[PDB]
């Protein structure tokens, strides 16, 4: 979901 | 003796638009049930959490970012959602605020605990985590860097040059703890993170092994990246062997932070690595011969709530005093640890 720490 | 802190009240910060994103309130209930359930609870001297200060928080933040964070615990849903994406992977709740502020507070009087003479040790089951917090900006699940803010705090209460190791071994650089000590010669920041060449989180050549410090402090920051392969043990333990325990026995640190994420274990949904339980105790166990043992365990990341749960408890055993329970190195986990010890060996004798 373009959060960088979960890379969704 | 060993402390432990812990407060439910650290479970309020949450994310109400995404109940599964991994960083849950369980994760702290779930570390403490654990230990519960393998009897280690009841052999620890229980700290009290606590609120950590503003003015304690000015030790290493802004007054512009105190204050934006402080704000939030007052706004409404569309206004957290929007304040929340001003940052890098952040969420925010009324809560949490609170939450970050009984993080820090809790590892605060842990230090205290041990420089005071309580507690040899202790372990500290807090959340949100700290690593990625910067000075001036919140950043991946982190308001305030609890790890940098309690050697600061540690630093007040001894001597203002007091000398403390943090090692970082989350599995993500700690940009935000590199950040604040990176001028810095009285605080060691030593971090083992998967890196991929910058594809990995936080994403910056910042997290490379090159990254040795600057000013006083060059020589003062250890970044041992990993590419290309699944670590676990064997990597962990090489690189403790080769590059963490020889450089923290020559600069001989008074307390021992460890920004202990367990989201490099098996399991982990972000990790992808392969660290065990046993792992992390003879990690552990590694650290207590540093600083006579004072060593402070701080949860920062880790995702599989089964995971960190029997992790953090194999660490408190390790605390505790328990005896540690009972293979080649992937490639580029040897090219890494290369990498780090021709970078450090100019700063520390024991590399050469
Ligand atoms: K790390
Ligand atoms: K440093
Ligand atoms: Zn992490």
């Amino acid at each position: 979901x373009x959060d960088x720490x979960f890379x969704k | 003796i060993t402390g432990l802190v812990y407060d439910q009240r650290m479970m309020l910060h949450h994310n109400m638009w995404d109940s599964h994103h991994p960083e849950l309130p369980q994760r702290i209930s779930r570390i403490f049930s654990r230990h519960e359930e393998l009897r280690l609870l009841s052999r620890c001297h229980r700290i009290p959490a606590r609120l950590a200060t503003e003015e304690e928080l000015a030790l290493c933040h802004s007054s512009k970012h105190i204050s934006i964070i402080k704000s939030s615990e007052h706004m409404k849903p569309r206004d957290l959602n929007r304040l929340g994406d001003e940052y890098n992977s952040i969420f925010i709740s009324n809560e949490s605020y609170t939450c970050a502020l009984l993080a820090a507070g809790s590892c605060f009087n842990s230090a205290q605990a041990i420089l005071t003479g309580q507690v040899r040790n202790a372990v500290a089951i807090v959340r949100p985590p700290g690593h990625h917090a910067e000075k001036d900006t919140a950043c991946g699940f982190c308001f305030f860097n609890t790890a940098a803010l309690t050697a600061r705090y540690a630093q007040s209460i001894t001597r203002e040059s007091l000398r403390v190791l943090i090692v970082d071994w989350d599995v993500h650089h700690g940009n935000g703890t590199q950040h604040i000590f990176e001028e810095d010669d009285s605080v060691l920041y030593i971090s083992l993170h998967r890196y991929e060449d910058g594809a990995f989180f936080p994403n910056s050549e910042d997290a490379n092994y090159d990254k040795v410090g600057l000013g006083k402090g060059r020589g003062y920051n250890v970044n041992i990246p990993w590419n290309g392969g699944k670590m676990g043990d064997p990597e962990y333990m090489a690189a403790f062997h080769h590059l963490v325990m020889p450089i923290a026995r020559e600069f001989a640190p008074e307390l021992v932070l460890v920004s202990a994420g367990f989201d490099a274990a098996r399991g982990d949904p972000l990790g992808g690595f392969q660290v065990t339980p046993e792992g992390y105790a003879h990690l552990t166990h590694q650290l207590m011969s540093l600083a006579a043992g004072r060593v402070l365990i701080i949860l920062e990341g880790g995702y599989n709530l089964t995971s960190i749960s029997e992790s953090m408890s194999m660490c408190t055993s390790m605390l505790l005093g328990d005896s540690p329970p009972s293979t080649p190195l992937k490639t580029s986990a040897t090219v890494s640890i290369n990498n780090v010890l021709r970078a450090h060996a100019p700063f520390w004798s024991s590399l050469r």
